[PDB]
């Protein structure tokens, strides 16, 4: 492996103060760094860990190209969205994984900090979209979205709706409702220049 | 939307008795509610952090009970200065309207 | 110096902006889970909740003065001012800013007030 010692900047991404809307999910081209993913996997302070075409014991072993570090905040239910082969307003219209995708996926419970007293409303999801996302599509876009034959011109109306919903996190709403932020760490396999690398001598 | 009532507009009470001062919130605020009391002129005191929860700097005679959409206050027995009005707020629904207030009289 | 606060003018008429300031020592609003409130009170009447603005410029109106009322802040001055649009004599009042507490641990209890300002 190669003759390099800086840590990966974890740091940057799981402890980061601010998390993206998932609208408009954050991504880090995590790179050229030892990734020790053990202290995240054994760690008590996720509430998923789940892989995918990986096992979280052996990737400490493994080498990749790059890591894309994805991060958003989402409902408690809304989770579950977070996989391959799922279905629903966040798999299909906020943040997309490929069927083929490997990676895991990392959430746990924020809502020490992503709520407030008086509801935290900046945290926004798009609720509506004239067709799903392709895997790792991202539109920021605010366009207003027509549901109807009757054109919007742009004016909110019966039939054409602005297409973002605040979750409105409060510190009351249960376990479900709760936000929760999620970490997708994907790897890439292929290619012959191994770029971030495992903690092996 | 949201509306908030106290049951004695005022009440009237005489010094060492037991007082009650009950508030009526219209959807479910859970515990975030609070009780302030003012003396004329002067700014609100915070009593009352959440149903229960007591402020430092204030004495042992001041409680307060309930959950959801019906609370209440108590005094067990009136120190002559605790004579004031006193309002409720909600800190849940995002306008944290108080209560109309309710005035303790000597009478 | 522990957590105290003043406010501004008191001089009114009626198609003008109010203009108020507060401006506060001991927190800096900038720590998670500071915020200030505005309440005002009409003479021997109720209180009346105005406005929240919290950390990370978050803000709050009552509904019935949104398209008629705004706040803003200086987070070096440790400042906020209101600047409500036009007075009606109903909104003559006592008007106060009050410190709180509104992260998850927290419960907004607005626990140290400004002696308030009379607007005529």
């Amino acid at each position: 492996f190669p003759n390099i010692t800086n840590l990966c900047p974890f740091g940057e991404v799981f402890n980061a103060t601010r998390f993206a809307s998932v609208y408009a999910w954050n991504r880090k081209r995590i790179s050229n760094c030892v990734a020790d993913y053990s202290v995240l996997y054994n760690s008590a302070s996720f509430s998923t860990f789940k892989c995918y075409g990986v096992s979280p014991t052996k990737l400490n072993d493994l080498c990749f190209t790059n890591v894309y570090a994805d991060s958003f905040v989402i409902r408690g239910d809304e989770v579950r969205q977070i996989a391959p082969g799922q279905t629903g307003k966040i798999a299909d219209y906020n943040y997309k994984l490929p069927d083929d995708f490997t990676g895991c996926v990392i959430a746990w419970n924020s809502n020490n900090l992503d709520s407030k007293v008086g509801g935290n409303y900046n945290y926004l999801y798009r609720l509506f979209r004239k067709s799903n996302l392709k895997p790792f599509e991202r539109d920021i876009s605010t366009e207003i979205y027509q549901a109807g034959s009757t054109p919007c011109n742009g004016v909110e109306g019966f039939n054409c709706y602005f297409p973002l919903q605040s979750y409105g996190f409060q510190p009351t709403n249960g376990v479900g409702y709760q936000p929760y932020r999620v970490v997708v760490l994907s790897f890439e396999l292929l290619h012959a220049p191994a770029t971030v690398c495992g903690p092996k001598k | 939307d949201m509306q908030m009532t106290q049951s004695p507009s005022s009440l009237s009470a005489s010094v060492g008795d037991r007082v009650t001062i009950t508030c009526r919130a219209s959807q479910s605020v859970f515990t975030y509610l609070n009780w302030y009391q003012q003396k004329p002129g002067k700014a609100p005191k915070l009593l009352i952090y959440a149903a229960s929860r007591l402020q430092s700097g204030v004495p042992s005679r001041f409680r307060g009970s309930g959950s959801g959409t019906d609370f209440t206050l108590t005094i067990s027995s009136l120190q002559p200065e605790d004579f004031a009005t006193y309002y409720c707020q909600q800190s849940h629904s995002t306008p944290f309207i108080f209560g109309p207030g309710t005035k303790v009289d000597i009478k | 110096q522990i957590t105290l606060k003043e406010s501004g003018p008191t001089l009114v008429k009626p198609t003008q902006t109010l203009t108020l300031t507060c401006t506060f020592s001991g927190f800096s609003l900038s720590t998670i889970g500071v915020g200030v409130s505005w309440i005002r009170q009409p003479p021997g009447k109720a209180l009346d909740w105005l406005a929240l603005i919290y950390w990370d410029d978050d803000k709050r109106y009552s509904p019935s003065l949104k398209s008629r009322l705004t706040v803003t802040m200086d987070t070096s001055k440790n400042q906020v001012v209101l600047t409500l649009t036009n007075m009606d004599p109903v909104d003559t009042a006592t008007y106060f800013c009050a410190h709180g507490l509104f992260s998850s641990s927290d419960w907004g209890g607005l626990d140290v007030w400004g002696q308030g300002t009379t607007v005529t």
